[PDB]
């Protein structure tokens, strides 16, 4: 069953996933919120490892989600000004976010194994955790599930790839199929802040009155409203936050039920994505299979 | 060299309405003002009506206050004279006359050619 | 209930600094800025200076920039005009006017000049006070058939301003022609005043000018006589 | 002392200049007809500082908002005067039980079209884009009409089951508005989809599908009996008829019944009083009215009698007919602009058909 | 009743020419204040220009105690306004709940008060129409002015209006027949607004109304033990019924009541792949263009002051050496001066890498703080 | 430190004057940091976290940018025992 | 900084006048319009060049085209005959207009012309003025010249023109010609020539010395 895939990854250390370079952002306590999500947008990167001098360690990790928490909870009216996100500092607003859920920051040795990193990513419910040698003590790289798909594909060519591969999706139960989170092209970017705040998901592809995909609306877009300034205006449609890459893309990458799992797998890693939609010919919503999911199935 | 011409006017029956007309050309005529003067058989030269630059005054003597009227035109750079409600004993040579004053509202006057406007 | 009385004027010697005021009673000086105006006999009016004492500000004029300092006493609510090397050409009189900054409509920034002073008039002349010097202008003997004959008195070279002029005929004048006063280059003034009579009443009727100078008790009669 | 008329400047205010010159023949009072901008707005600005015009030409939707505010008079019609009149133009112009306006002239929209392009009129609005896609290889168009006002727009709205208010008994419910139901949706839906696929221009409005028409650049037009006039000078081999079917059921326009209101400021009540009851509403000064620019469909029996030969008008009676009387109710007002501010979002692609409606449906009574 | 994305309730309160209703945003629920104001009722000229020129004047007046103007949304049969809106209500309704008040709340909402109508006046309005029931509370106990410029409408017209619609309110002047009304209505109103907040009770209370402009008119009020007279001295001179004698701005800010607990913010003046990315421009070290024997004393300078343990190998080469306070173990680095030209001087700093100890936080994140404490004393 | 062999191995905070001698300037920079003083690269076609491979001799140094705003940039590209990492720091002044 | 620069004119009572006020620069609708009766206070009409100050009625009215201001007064009622003044108040310094007078409309008269010789009281005194009269002329606008012993002589002229009669509407000029008594040894004949604009041939008096 998944005996290849698990030896695999108990045998390959996590010192392999680091990349040659990396470009490795991390923002003091003491630092205005306001500022740090600027300073992601000018990096790119979706990620920073916080320091917290007053204690000399990490504290935390501020990323998209907490930028929608941010978004979500101090934000009030589009005509006002969001003075909350001015005057609020990362060790002032993490005090208030995190009065009722006490969470540390999980990492991992880089000389352990890519399965503890695997079932630390899936258990603590986090996309995205760093590694810190505990000889010297620093942080060298941010590991994703993309990161490591690209790690994985690229050595799956042995002779025993169909252990599972070759059955179907829908037999092999990939993905929630159950409660799918959904919006229309009409809502607007606050009610797709709040089901990201309610739920813990991380995409909300949009429909038509019918259910019939015509974009997808992920936490990714998000910080575009922040890189064009707009992030007070978030009584817009999802549409017009949804323009700013029309002249780029090409659709929404929709799978079917009764495909191989190993063609998504190399349709997910050679676009460069996160999850797929699967539909029918009508083109609805049945559910949506995800990183973290896959590598559930694999981890078993 | 300035020129200057009249036209309109002859014998025309009292109580009734004549038009005269008087135009002058080769010169600026915007800056400059125009005006018209009588001449009683048996009386000196006496004024009629004068007309301003763009239309500030339209000023009469006190015999012809609320019977004539006088107009201007900047395109074909002619003058008008509405002659209304005239009188038997009114007959006499009507000038026409040119305003050397530059610059100023002031005026000096010379009179060019009159049309002999005679009643019956 | 209004009033921006003037005080502190008259005639002052140029090189002479003076100071004149303007009781601001009705309003509080502090909230508006107090202007003062410049009216030239004969010409218009002129802007010379402001005071704005709610923000501190002052403003000047071109031609007269760094030479008149303006200041205000919100204790008393007066403001003073302080001028300093005056010219001669700053012969005028001086209106005292409050100016309204404020928004009394939505649309409209009012920023006129709602009530005036009586204004004082100020004289500039390096001649001293003088009496005046009457002199009789005779009627010609020839005249056209059925013309009236002008007849008229001249004031030359008097100092100041005011001068009342009356006649031995009656106290009611009929055919009066009083003109404004002239400065000519020696810096004093002159003074015509003609009265149209007809020319029967030249041998019988005979007219006396009453030449009344009140600042320098000048109180002169000069009859008039047609003579060749 | 004097009379002063205000009616919209498409109307034949002319003809209202002449029957203020028969008038003033006839007592010496002048009468001084103006045409002002957007009157329906300016009027009731002016008419509660106590001045302004006298008396008011407009449709009975405004004058329930008039009169809730104390703008206009109440009039005592004599009951040979009620007689000479529609009794339904009588009930078009209650508010309360109370009559407040003398009825002039029943207007409806109908459609207009270019024999000589258009031989043919279409029974049916879904084939108008399959007519264009033969007329634009031919230089011309199907159908160009005001779209920036929603008086013309709401028929096709309206045909599949919009409503503006519920009328059941004598009363119109202000909670049950039908802006929001599936066929409104439709009707703008299928307006949206005429610009988005090409077949009309957003930006036209009253003056560039008049000026079209009169050129012969559309084949069709939807206006009111008063551009007639306007038709004619242009010499266009023009024709009436009645409104096409939209999924099998017929446009539901609004009746638009113009009135006469009486300021209740003015002192001259009495003499605009004697003047319209004894000049305006005859034989002989609604013809002057109609030979400048005509009304359509009148109150008047005796005139509508000789008036009724006209297809044209039997065309546009037949659309008042099959369309619905406008309420006069003043949640009109709150409703005019609302549907106006719905239909321009719509036509120029800034708001999707249902956040439209749905503002059109939230603003319907209120605002 | 649905404006941009916000939906309208119950009726907040009435005007003298406007509507108050409360608007609720759909989604987050946030409370807006609308301001209906009737065209029908009140209307100059009713030019779009104008109200092109109200969208340019009335939303850029924003200060701290001045309710803020979000925009003006035009409307054939009204102008509605987003103001923001306060829970606390308004200052007569608190002073009908609580009845008098202490002198240290009284004067901490006078201040604001008075701090309103000087930034008003700064910015060349006045808020004629002023009183406690145009004046409100937040949740933070604040003062709020409600309308500063929208009563002049009522002033323009007719200044019978003013005195018929608000007679308890109204300055000597304008009741005596003044044409203009200026800002001595306003420290007259902010002198009967003091009144209230220190009594109670209104100083010109009549029920016959041409008593009541007798009583406006005449100088006198009545006076309690319960107030000290350090501010009955202060309320004689910004209640008087001539202006020549009344109180200014500056002559509230010299009197000694009003500077006992003065905020210094009140007053601005003293004198009266997918995502885009942008190149940066990185440098190296610290480029100063001194002598470079001035600069390594310098440098000593800034790290003497920070508690540091150095030694020298060459003239400008510096291994310096700090202990944590929380973390036990000790960071090293070094620092190195260049000579790019004879004109500036470079600072570049090196890391050496910790041999044989496990040391607990992190080595370059305590390296990056050896050099962001140096580079503020330097500021070079 | 330990590490160290100076000539002066008294490691004090007194113990730094410029009343030396030597009147010696500083020596010159290499000419590889030239590039470093003007231009860093990024990688555009790649992934903005990755980076182009840096010298061996611009390491442990720093990377400040100017203050735009209350932040302090610094960085430098250190490197562990076979990958690189570029730290990027933010702090507030 | 800047100039402003109005018309001037004439009319009857109850005719529509119109002044325009051209700005130098380019200012918003801050211009103001002051009417000052001789010898009096300027009285505000309209603050901000289109709404009306409170006090005098709706007869005057102010449009706005760009930077030419305009100030139109409908139905002149016989009180509004005075002094118009332009005000530019938008800029740092404020300047005034030149300002416009608005005189009654009048029948031309033809202007009397009597000369006046100097009397022998003033010839032993050193100094004799010679004055020319104009009477009952219309409108304000002469050009007196002195063509003193043919020859045109200007520099010494100071004319001096009175306001409009109550009930005549009539105007008075007077230009006094000073000399001395050492300059009546190069004069022989004095002359006085006025052109007016309603007289036909100009006319001028001379009076011979010495009679
Ligand atoms: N199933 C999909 N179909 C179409 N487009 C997608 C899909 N998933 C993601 N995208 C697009 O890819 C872009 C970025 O992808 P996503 O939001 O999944 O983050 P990501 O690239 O996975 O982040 P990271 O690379 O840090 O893991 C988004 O703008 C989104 O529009
Ligand atoms: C004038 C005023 C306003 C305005 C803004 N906020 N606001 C609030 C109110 C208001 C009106 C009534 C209120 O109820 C009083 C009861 N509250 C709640 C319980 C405790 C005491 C105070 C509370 C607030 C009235 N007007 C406004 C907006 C525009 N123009
Ligand atoms: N390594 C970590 N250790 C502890 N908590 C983390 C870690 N990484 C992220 N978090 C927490 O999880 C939240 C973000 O998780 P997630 O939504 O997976 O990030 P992203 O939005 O980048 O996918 C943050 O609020 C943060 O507090
Ligand atoms: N929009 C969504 N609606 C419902 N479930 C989702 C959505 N996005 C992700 N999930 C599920 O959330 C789990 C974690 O995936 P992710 O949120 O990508 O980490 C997987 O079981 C996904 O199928
Ligand atoms: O929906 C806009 C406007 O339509 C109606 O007014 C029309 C009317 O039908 C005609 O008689 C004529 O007056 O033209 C008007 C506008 O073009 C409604 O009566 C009106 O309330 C509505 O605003």
């Amino acid at each position: 069953n998944n005996s290849v895939y698990t030896s695999f990854m108990k045998s390959h250390r996590c010192y392999d996933l680091i990349p040659t370079s990396s470009k490795l952002v991390v923002f003091d306590t003491s630092l205005q919120v306001k500022k740090a999500f600027f300073a992601l947008v000018t990096n790119g990167v979706r990620a920073a490892p916080l320091w917290d001098s007053k204690k000399q360690s990490f504290v935390g990790m501020l990323t998209i989600t907490d930028f929608i928490n941010i978004l979500h909870r101090y934000y009030k009216s589009a005509l006002v000004q969001i003075y909350e996100l001015e005057e609020h500092k990362i060790e002032t607003w993490r005090e208030v976010y995190l009065q009722d859920s006490f969470k540390p920051l999980v990492c991992i040795s880089p000389n352990a194994s890519l399965f503890d990193a695997v079932s630390s990513l899936i258990r603590n419910k986090i996309h995205r955790l760093p590694v810190i040698d505990p000889e010297s003590g620093n942080t060298l790289y941010i590991l994703t599930h993309k990161r490591i798909l690209k790690f994985l594909k690229l050595f799956i060519t042995e002779f025993p790839k169909p252990e599972f591969m070759s059955k179907s999706l829908e037999e092999l139960q990939i993905g929630t199929y159950a409660n799918i989170a959904m919006v229309r092209t009409t809502t607007p970017v606050y009610v797709a802040l709040g089901i990201f705040v309610q739920h813990r998901v991380s995409a909300l592809p949009v429909v038509d009155e019918k259910g019939r995909v015509v974009d997808i609306y992920s936490k990714f877009d998000v910080i575009n409203l922040a890189a064009e300034k707009t992030y007070n205006n978030l009584d817009v449609s999802v549409t017009k936050a949804l323009q700013h890459r029309s002249h780029y893309f090409e659709g929404v990458l929709k799978c079917y039920l009764h495909e191989t799992l190993e063609t998504i797998i190399n349709r997910l890693v050679e676009a460069e994505v996160h999850r797929l939609v699967v539909v029918d010919e009508n083109d609805v919503v049945k559910g949506i299979v995800s990183l973290s999911d896959i590598l559930q199935a694999l981890v078993l | 060299q300035v020129q200057l011409q009249e036209s309109g006017g002859g014998l025309v029956q009292p109580g009734g309405s004549l038009r005269l007309s008087c135009a002058a050309s080769g010169r600026t005529i915007s800056r400059y003002a125009m005006s018209w003067f009588r001449q009683a058989p048996g009386k000196e030269r006496e004024f009629v009506a004068v007309a301003r630059r763009s239309g500030d005054g339209a000023f009469y003597a006190d015999s012809v206050q609320g019977r004539f009227t006088v107009s201007r035109d900047d395109a074909k750079n002619t003058v008008y004279l509405q002659m209304n409600s005239l009188k038997p004993e009114d007959t006499a040579v009507y000038y026409c006359a040119i305003d050397s004053d530059t610059f100023y509202s002031g005026s000096y006057d010379y009179w060019g050619q009159g049309t002999q406007v005679t009643v019956s | 209930e209004v009033q921006l009385v003037e005080s502190g004027g008259g005639l002052v010697q140029p090189g002479g600094s003076l100071r004149l005021s303007c009781a601001a009673s009705g309003f509080n000086i502090y909230y508006y800025s107090i202007h003062w105006v410049r009216q030239a006999p004969g010409k218009g009016l002129e802007w010379v200076a402001s005071i704005y004492p709610y923000s501190g500000s002052t403003s000047y004029a071109d031609s007269v920039k760094g030479r008149f300092t303006i200041s205000a006493d919100t204790s008393k609510n007066t403001a003073y005009l302080q001028m300093n090397s005056l010219r001669a050409e700053d012969t005028a009189v001086y209106y005292c006017a409050r100016y309204y900054p404020y928004f009394i409509s939505y649309y409209s920034k009012m920023e006129a000049m709602d009530y005036w002073g009586q204004g004082t008039l100020v004289t500039v002349s390096s001649a001293s006070t003088k009496g005046p010097s009457v002199f009789p202008l005779a009627p010609s003997s020839k005249s056209t058939s059925g013309g009236t004959a002008a007849l008229g008195c001249l004031v030359k070279d008097y100092f100041p301003e005011p001068v009342t002029v009356s006649w031995n005929s009656g106290a009611l004048t009929s055919g009066v022609h009083t003109f404004p006063a002239v400065l000519q280059s020696s810096g004093l003034y002159s003074l015509s005043s003609v009265v149209t009579v007809p020319s029967s009443s030249l041998g019988t009727q005979t007219y006396i000018c009453n030449v009344n100078h009140k600042p320098s008790n000048t109180k002169v009669d000069k009859k008039v006589e047609p003579k060749s | 002392g004097k009379l002063v008329i205000w009616i919209n400047g498409d109307k034949g205010y002319n003809g209202l200049a002449e029957v203020g010159k028969k008038f003033e023949k006839d007592t010496g009072i002048k009468v001084t007809v103006e045409h002002p901008d957007k009157l329906e707005e300016k009027f009731p600005q002016v008419a509660a500082t106590g001045d302004g015009p006298d008396i008011i030409f407009w449709a009975h939707d405004r004058f329930g908002g008039y009169a809730q505010s104390g703008l206009l008079a109440e009039i005592t019609p004599a009951a040979a005067f009620q007689d000479k009149l529609y009794p339904f133009t009588w009930d078009a112009v209650r508010y309360n039980g109370k009559l407040i306006a003398y009825p002039i002239a029943v207007e409806a929209l109908s459609l207009i079209y270019n024999k000589d392009l258009l031989p043919n009129p279409p029974k049916t609005w879904e084939e108008i884009p399959a007519l264009d896609k033969e007329l634009k290889a031919k230089g011309k168009s199907a159908l160009m009409f005001n779209l920036q006002e929603p008086y013309f727009t709401w028929p096709l709205i309206a045909a599949d089951g919009g409503y503006a208010f519920k009328y059941e008994n004598g009363k119109y419910d202000i909670k049950d508005v039908g802006v929001d139901n599936a066929g409104a949706k439709a009707g703008l839906t299928f307006l949206v989809d005429l610009i988005k696929n090409k077949h009309m221009n957003a930006d036209t409005d009253y003056s560039i599908a008049e000026a079209a028409f009169n050129k012969g650049e559309t084949a069709m037009t939807i206006n009111g009996p008063w551009a007639w006039s306007n038709i004619d000078t242009s010499a266009v081999n023009y024709g009436v008829t009645v409104l096409p079917t939209f999924k099998g059921q017929p446009s539901k326009p609004f009746v638009g019944v113009l009135s006469a209101g009486i300021n209740a400021a003015s002192p001259n009540k009495e003499l605009a009083k004697e003047f319209l009851e004894n000049y305006l509403l005859t034989d002989e000064g609604l013809e002057a009215v109609n030979k400048d620019k005509p009304l359509g469909a009148v109150a008047l029996k005796s005139y509508e009698e000789e008036l009724a030969k006209d297809p044209r008008i039997a065309a546009t009676m037949e659309n008042a007919q099959k369309g619905e009387i406008m309420p006069n109710i003043p949640q009109m007002s709150a409703f005019w602009y609302a549907v106006r501010t719905a239909v321009i979002n719509a036509a120029s692609g800034r708001q999707t058909v249902d956040e439209a409606l749905k503002d059109a449906q939230t603003n319907a009574a209120e605002f | 009743v649905k404006i941009g994305h916000y939906i309208l309730g119950d009726t907040l309160g009435v005007g003298t020419f406007g509507k108050v209703k409360v608007g609720k945003h759909e989604l987050t629920g946030h409370k807006v204040a609308v301001k209906i104001l009737n065209r029908q009722k009140i209307r100059s000229l009713d030019v779009v220009g104008k109200i092109r020129r109200e969208i340019q004047n009335l939303k850029l007046f924003r200060h701290p105690h001045i309710i803020k103007l979000y925009q003006v949304i035009s409307t054939p049969s009204d102008i509605f306004m987003v103001m923001e809106y306060v829970s606390g209500g308004e200052l007569f309704d608190y002073i009908c709940k609580n009845g008098r008040l202490d002198e240290k709340e009284s004067r901490r909402l006078f201040q604001q008060i008075l701090s309103g109508v000087d930034y008003c006046h700064r910015h060349m309005v006045v808020h004629r129409d002023l009183k406690p029931e145009n004046v409100l509370l937040d949740a933070h106990m604040n003062a709020k002015i409600a309308d500063f410029g929208l009563s002049n409408m009522m002033s323009d017209g007719e200044f019978l209006r003013t005195s018929c619609g608000s007679p308890n309110y109204a300055a000597p002047e304008v009741i005596s027949g003044r044409l203009y009304a200026g800002p001595e209505v306003d420290i007259w109103s902010s002198g009967v607004i003091l009144y209230a907040l220190l009594c109670g009770t209104l100083p010109f209370d009549d029920d016959h109304v041409p008593t009541l402009f007798k009583k406006i008119c005449d100088g006198i009020f009545y006076t309690p033990q319960y107030l000290n007279p350090s501010v009955i001295s202060l309320l004689k001179h910004m209640l008087q019924v001539d202006p020549m004698k009344r109180a200014t701005i500056k002559d509230i800010r010299e009197h000694e009541w009003f500077k006992q607990d003065l905020p210094k913010y009140l007053f601005p003046e003293d004198p009266s792949k997918h995502q885009g990315v942008r190149k940066a421009k990185w440098h190296l070290g610290i480029r100063s263009q001194s002598r470079p024997n001035d600069i390594m004393a310098e440098v000593c300078r800034a790290i003497k002051q920070l508690d540091y343990e150095w030694k020298v190998v060459n003239p400008y080469y510096l291994r310096v050496r700090r202990k944590n306070p929380v973390t036990s173990t000790y960071s090293k680095m070094s620092l190195q001066l260049y000579q790019v030209d004879s004109r500036t001087y470079l600072l570049d700093f090196r890391s050496i890498d910790d041999e044989l100890t496990p040391r607990p936080g992190s080595h370059t994140i305590e390296f990056f703080e050896m050099c962001a404490n140096l580079i503020k004393i330097l500021a070079q | 430190d330990l590490s160290s062999s100076p000539p002066g191995p008294y490691g004090q905070e007194m113990y730094a004057f410029r009343s030396a001698a030597r009147f010696k300037s500083p020596p010159i920079l290499p000419p590889h940091l030239l590039q470093v003083i003007l231009n860093k690269d990024t990688n555009i076609s790649c992934d903005p976290a990755l980076l182009p491979e840096p010298n061996h001799v611009m390491l442990n140094h720093l990377y400040a940018l100017s203050i735009k705003d209350s932040v302090m940039v610094l960085s430098a590209t250190h490197r562990y025992k076979k990958k690189y990492v570029t730290t990027l720091l933010y702090k507030p002044i | 900084q800047m100039t402003q620069s109005p018309s001037s004119l004439s009319a009857s009572v109850g005719d529509r006048v119109t002044i325009t006020c051209r700005a130098s620069q380019s200012v918003s609708s801050a211009v103001a319009w002051y009417q000052q009766k001789p010898g009096k206070a300027p009285k505000l009409l309209i603050y901000s060049a289109s709404s009306l100050y409170s006090g005098v009625p709706s007869r005057f009215s102010g449009s706005r085209s760009g930077t030419d201001f305009t100030l139109t007064i409908s139905s002149l009622q016989p009180e509004d005959f005075a002094t118009y003044y332009c005000q530019q108040s938008s800029s740092g310094p404020i300047t005034f207009g030149q300002g416009t007078k608005v005189e009654i409309k009048r029948t031309v008269a033809a202007p009397s012309v009597f000369i006046f010789p100097p009397s022998d009281s003033q010839l032993k005194s050193g100094t004799a003025s010679v004055v020319c009269l104009l009477n009952n002329f219309y409108p304000r606008e002469a050009k007196v010249q002195w063509k003193v012993d043919n020859a045109l002589q200007s520099g010494n002229s100071q004319e001096s023109v009175t306001e409009q009669d109550s009930k005549d509407s009539t105007y008075s000029l007077s230009s006094t010609l000073t000399l001395s008594k050492a300059d009546y040894e190069k004069h022989k004949v004095y002359a006085c020539e006025v052109t007016h604009q309603g007289l036909s041939s100009p006319v001028t008096k001379s009076f011979n010395r010495g009679e």
